[PDB]
């Protein structure tokens, strides 16, 4: 009734491919893709570290 | 068998029995929405979407 909706400029498909990239860094390469380019480190060395 | 016409959960009327016949017509609003103009800036061109 004059009241209107708008659809987020990113969709539930694009934040889903971010929460993949956040996650497939910090499963690949600790925290260091927070600090430059992601850096591959074993997993079990990451939570050696951690 | 009695019923003329149907409403939405917040008061508005969204379906009406026509009184000739029995049928029931959903009605739905106007299309209405913002004009939004997307533009460079006018100091590079002055076409417009
Ligand atoms: C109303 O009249 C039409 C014919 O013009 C008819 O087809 C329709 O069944 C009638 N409806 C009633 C009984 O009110």
């Amino acid at each position: 009734n004059g009241l209107t909706v708008l659809p987020p400029l990113l969709t539930d498909e694009m934040i889903a491919q971010y929460t993949s990239a956040l996650l497939a860094g910090t499963i690949t390469s600790g925290w260091t893709f927070g600090a430059g380019a992601a850096l591959q480190i074993p997993f079990a060395m990451q939570m050696a570290y951690r | 068998p009695f019923q003329q016409f149907g409403r939405d959960i917040a008061d508005t009327t969204d379906a009406v029995r026509d009184p000739q016949t029995l049928e029931i017509l959903d009605i739905t609003p106007c299309s209405f929405g913002g004009v939004s103009v997307i533009t460079p800036g006018t100091n590079t061109s002055n076409q417009v979407a």
